RNA sequence: AGACAACACUGACUAGGAUAGCUGGUUUUCUGCGAAACCUAUAAUAGUAGGCAAUUUAAGUAACAUCUUAGUAGGUACAGAACUUAAUCUCAGACAAGAUGUAGAUUUUCAUACCUAGGUAUGAAAUGCAUUUUUUUUUGUAUACAUCGGGGGAUCGUGAAGAUUUUAUCGGUGAGUAUGUAGACUCGGAAUGACAAAGAUGAAUCUUGAAUAAUCAGACAUAGAAUGAUAAGGUUGUAUGUCAAAAGGGAAACAGCCCAGAACAAGAGUUAAGGUUCCAAAAUUAUUAUUAAGUGAAAUAAAGAAAGUUUUUAUAUAAGUCGACAAGAAGAUGGGCUUGGAAGCAGCCAUAAUUUAAAGAUCUCGUAACAGAGCACUUGUUAAAUCUUAAAAGCAU
RNA sequence: UAAAUUGAAAAAAAAUUUGGUUUCAGAGGAACCCCCGGUUAAUGGCGGCCUUAGCGUGAGGGUCCUAAGGUAGCGAAAUGC
RNA sequence: UAACUGUGCAGAUACAGUUUACCUCUAGUUAGACGAGAAGACCCUAUGCAGCUUUACUGUUACUAAUUAUUGAAUACGAUU
RNA sequence: AAAUUAGAUGUAAAAAAAAAAUCUUAUGAGGGCGGAUCCGCUUCUAAUAUUUUUUUGUAGUUAUUAUUAUAAUAAUAAUCAUGUUUAUUACUUAAAAAGCUUAAUGGCUUAAUCUUGCCUUACUGUUUGAUUAACAACAAAUCUUACAGUCGCGUAAGCGGGGCAUAGGAUCACAAGAUACAAAAAGGAAAGAUCUUGGAUUUUUGGAAAAGCUACGCUAGGGAUAACAGGCUAAUUUGCGCAAGAGUGUACAAAAUGAGUGCGCGGUUUGGCACCUCGAUGUCGGCUUGACUAAUCCUCAUGGAUGCAGAAACUAUGUAGGGUACGACUGUUCGUCGAUUAAAAAGUUACAUGAGCUGGGUUAAAUACGUCGUGAGACAGUAUGGUU
RNA sequence: GGCUGAGUAGCUCAAAGUAGAGCAUACCGUUCAAAACGGUAAUGAAUGUGUUCGAUCCACAGCUCAGCCACCA
């Protein structure tokens, strides 16, 4: 299969679901790993369609293209969409299949970039890519610590110094 | 146990849930005690604690 | 024409004899207690029965509720990538020895020619860099002997055949304490809730005997889900409460929200939620900042823009920051190619240099093409003694 | 079930016959029906697919099925979405 | 027995806030009082009705067929055997 | 590519001895002390476990090497072996899977699997305690216990009242056996009663032998429930805006133009929900008479426009004072068309207005056509007529 | 919008242990030549994926589809 494309039964129906919602102190996504640069999601945790994503490569593809780079999709749309009509009555089973989708956390990374080119055309790639996605996305580097929640873990804080039940 | 793996009690005592080792390693075991205040399992070399359950 | 048969006809009038699980109604007062809209069954779903369970007042209690201490059952949130699922990333191979060659230095050891045990000669070896080595015609050690096809290209080649090598191409296989993903993954793992034991406390709240009901259209708030469209004052579960059957204060008005449970009066009584300039009971009460928009002030409109403003963190400055103004901004050289023409400036390739106070084989205009005007950049003048520039955040537009 | 016979004749039934009582049972044996035929101004029913003289058109030629495949006529009609 | 906005069994003369209006009749007019009239014919419900329909269930008849009885003979022809 | 067979983990098998400490146990010393075997405190002893603990010993046998005088000593190597080497025995070999009567889940490998021997407890009667008092009642159910009777297997202990577990409907009537209960005067019998057992899409499976139309319809009821409008919502629309900029524009993104998208407003469409009204909220168009919104068709002021010479027109910002007509077609809103005009734009108000009018359409009784139905009849199929 | 039934040789049609029989086509022979005729041959189960010892066959999802229902206001 793909990132956009399972190799997934579209048989086989799926509940709605909900986004991850780290309550525990989990940085799980939210660095770069791969590439030099990141994409990140800095608004609400939702549900990326395939549709979505598939326009956002083609975006940086278009901006960054006759230019050496790396794209890393660090994003898998594996949650099958089932929607019933929206003129049909309710009841009568489940619907069908609409669309492949990803659930994505809030502060994760979206693509990864890496490539022999300068920095401002990297960020006017990323940047096109998110006016077209759902949500508000941020630029970032690589080597920068990771989020827990809504909070970066920057100047020397840690995990443990938020759940510390005093910080005044 | 019983024919549907259903765990009965065989005399009037006090429900334990244990792990015995020694009879097998990785079995989580229950048995009933005479005494509130034991501890199962009793050790291989001690003696069987049993009640008469009779009447003259 | 279901037309007419004397108010009536898909079957008149009149006397006699019905039912209605449906709708409506059911009349004095005081006093005590006080639900439910759930489960199961039903030709059953707006009905009914049995339970849970409301009431009466007797007998029991090692009753019931709650906390404490000790113990038990079970895998949710979370977290994680073990097993399973999706996708992606990295890797798929190394050393030692031996062997095979070369330029040497010409010393030492050794084998030969000797010579008379050294030297005299001839070879090897040692020493330095290459070369061969994960299955080879190279053994050993350490490891998953550690990878198979399509296809592309190249070099051979046969009467068509195919054969043998390569790739940063597609799929598959192996390795990873690599990254992510979770209703039918849980190795790890709460709080809560549940069960039972003892103790203590408390408002009899518990159980049983006897007697005997109503209810079985629920609604909303909050949390978390399924469903819908991550819509509904939507529908269907779970947890808690209120309403229903609960008045009073607050939310302008208010079944469900925040407080608080109305037997009756008195009090500048004491307080909860909530509030204290006036309507309107009580502060025009103190402290420090922000806003200039009536923003806002008891129902947050979004992304986003910007010499609005404040703070903070950097950073520039009498070595003249910032702004303006004056001049310069070269030469090899119309780079090569392309083109009717391409001279920095249609497009393609290159863009180590040189000389300068500085000057990209060129950032925006201009020319058919040159020319020409600006910029990067460089010098000078004017001139600031808390006064440069940028970012982030707060409140505003 | 009563009587008689027979049997048993041990603590004894049981079987046969007749009376009464109460059941099972069907060679043959009507119509409708089965079978054969007739009747549409009786109730009613009256079809598909490929192929072509060039593109085209389809006279023509292929086949499947039916009791029969809508004939003459009419036809965006009081009937055509 | 006013108007507006909001509220609320979800479309207010009557609630909240604000605004406006001296008391009372006459003739016009019909926007509203979800105006009046008829316990909605539509729709749905009731193990409620009525008429009609049929290869619904269970029935009665017209009609058809055989036979005891009223009811007796004679040849046959023939079959059971 | 796919047939059979043979394989696919490693370890151990001469043998220990001793000192203290930390617990935990004991139907050990009938321990001691308070209240023999009851209970909380308690020393001692024993046993298991735990310390990385303090260590000591690690031989013998066979053989090799070295020293010493064939033997002794030291070191090194091998060593389960008195036993048919096909050795044998103990332990170990992830998970999944196979198997275990059928789906799925859990479980079993130390048996619930497999092989073999003997068997048929897949027994009769009664009965215990449970399923936090089975299914949130009852009933049909499930697991388990004991006594008596008499059978199997096993050396024995003991096991066995079907199957690894969780999915097979009563009564009545009917039929076959048993019990010896009662026998409507009496002796019998019949018909009954108790016990055991069989034959069920009683599948609406707590269990009726059961097809339709009504527009000629009736009664009792329901906003507990649809159609109209309102309310909530905003997927969607025939309603718009903002952001970004692929691309078009001979050149040049933003004069014009704007793919696929993102962030929103709005309440005018089709829907969704079913909150108000079924002891009654009349409905599509037309006429009459308005009121309001501004997202502007005309008229007025005005910015931009290699693409503003002028004129006309395009786009945009102000602005709703006035106007936006006539006719043919259709029941039509809408839309098409003719011919004028400065222009012949829209929307909200119960898709404003039927106690103001109209009644052509939709939606009653009548009738016909086509289609459907065996038929009565039905039809977002079409017609003529029809108390406002 | 919503269900149902079908798909095999070039063209027709038949059929969970099979793929058959026609017509067409091809080769040859008959005729002066062609057709007809005679003789002798070669032609298939859609699209995947499951079930089963084995699938034209059973199951599932697409393509092609045709047929039917889209009723009361
Ligand atoms: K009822
Ligand atoms: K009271
Ligand atoms: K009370
Ligand atoms: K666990
Ligand atoms: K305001
Ligand atoms: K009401
Ligand atoms: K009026
Ligand atoms: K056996
Ligand atoms: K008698
Ligand atoms: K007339
Ligand atoms: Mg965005
Ligand atoms: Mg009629
Ligand atoms: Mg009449
Ligand atoms: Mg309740
Ligand atoms: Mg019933
Ligand atoms: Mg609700
Ligand atoms: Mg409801
Ligand atoms: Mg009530
Ligand atoms: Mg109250
Ligand atoms: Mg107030
Ligand atoms: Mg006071
Ligand atoms: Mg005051
Ligand atoms: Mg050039
Ligand atoms: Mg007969
Ligand atoms: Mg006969
Ligand atoms: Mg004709
Ligand atoms: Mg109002
Ligand atoms: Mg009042
Ligand atoms: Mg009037
Ligand atoms: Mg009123
Ligand atoms: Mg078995
Ligand atoms: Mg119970
Ligand atoms: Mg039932
Ligand atoms: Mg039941
Ligand atoms: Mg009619
Ligand atoms: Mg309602
Ligand atoms: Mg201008
Ligand atoms: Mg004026
Ligand atoms: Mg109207
Ligand atoms: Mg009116």
């Amino acid at each position: 299969g793909s990132w956009l494309e399972p190799n997934l039964n579209r048989k086989k129906k799926m509940m709605k679901g909900r986004p991850r919602v780290p309550t525990g102190g989990s940085t799980k996504g939210t660095t770069v790993v791969w590439g030099d640069y990141g994409l990140r999601m800095r608004d609400h945790h939702r549900r990326i369609s395939a549709q979505q994503l598939k326009l956002a490569e083609d975006t940086i593809k278009q901006r960054l293209r006759g230019q050496k780079y790396r794209l890393y999709k660090r994003v898998a749309c594996n949650v099958g969409v089932y929607v019933s009509g929206n003129e049909m009555r309710m009841g009568k089973g489940k619907g069908s299949f609409d669309h492949w989708a990803t659930r994505v956390a809030v502060n994760q990374i979206i693509f990864e970039i890496r490539g022999q080119l300068h920095e401002q055309v990297i960020r006017d790639a990323f940047r096109l890519a998110g006016h077209k996605l759902p949500g508000l996305y941020e630029f970032v580097k690589k080597g920068d610590p990771p989020v827990v929640g809504i909070t970066k873990l920057e100047d020397g804080l840690t995990v443990e110094d938020l759940k510390n039940p005093r910080k005044k | 146990m019983g024919r549907d793996h259903t765990i009965h009690a065989a005399v009037a005592g006090y429900v334990k849930y244990y792990r015995d080792p020694q009879l097998h390693p990785d079995r989580q075991y229950i048995g009933v005690v005479f005494n509130r205040n034991d501890k199962l399992p009793y050790p291989k070399d001690a003696p069987r604690k049993r009640k008469l359950g009779l009447v003259a």
